[PDB]
């Protein structure tokens, strides 16, 4: 994944 | 060129469902319509950069969420109410934004935990970036 933050909820 | 952060708010949580970072097909159950939601860019942080990314994946909730409020790690951005279920940001400078559920409101529902998302992203293959982000946050409705 590397790249993102924190946004698990989908 | 700018970049854009698109928010598509729902309502309830996964249904067995692995969380994805990254774009899914919309459920488009029920969504919560005048939903507040807030950005806030965190200084010293700048995605402009590759360095940019390292430090900032370096970022612990901690500094930006201890006493349950955010400190002044962050800086105001702006503050929008989703409309329709779907909200949408423009004129985003490369940064990093943190979006926040504010309490006021929402009476049949209760506040979700917030979520934060680093802008722009990198493409899926790494190669490029991307000038728009999609988040699709879900709400904790009440009982």
């Amino acid at each position: 994944k590397n790249a993102g933050f924190e946004l698990p909820l989908t | 060129e700018r970049t854009s952060i698109a928010v598509h708010a729902l309502m309830g949580l996964p249904t067995g469902q692995p969380a994805n970072g990254t774009k899914l097909d919309s459920i488009g159950l029920p969504k919560v319509d005048g939903m507040s939601f807030t950005l806030y860019r965190v200084n010293e942080i700048d995605l402009t950069t590759q360095a940019g990314w390292d430090a900032a994946s370096k970022i612990k909730l901690e500094e930006l969420y201890t006493n349950g409020h955010p400190t002044d790690k962050v800086t105001k951005v702006a503050t929008k109410k989703t409309e329709g279920g779907v909200a949408k940001f423009d004129n985003l400078t490369p940064a990093l934004y943190l979006v926040v559920q504010e309490l006021n409101g929402a009476e049949a529902v209760v506040r979700s935990q917030p979520f934060l998302v680093a802008a722009p992203q990198t493409n899926p293959t790494g190669d490029g970036w991307l000038q728009d982000v999609h988040v699709y946050p879900k709400h904790q409705a009440l009982s």
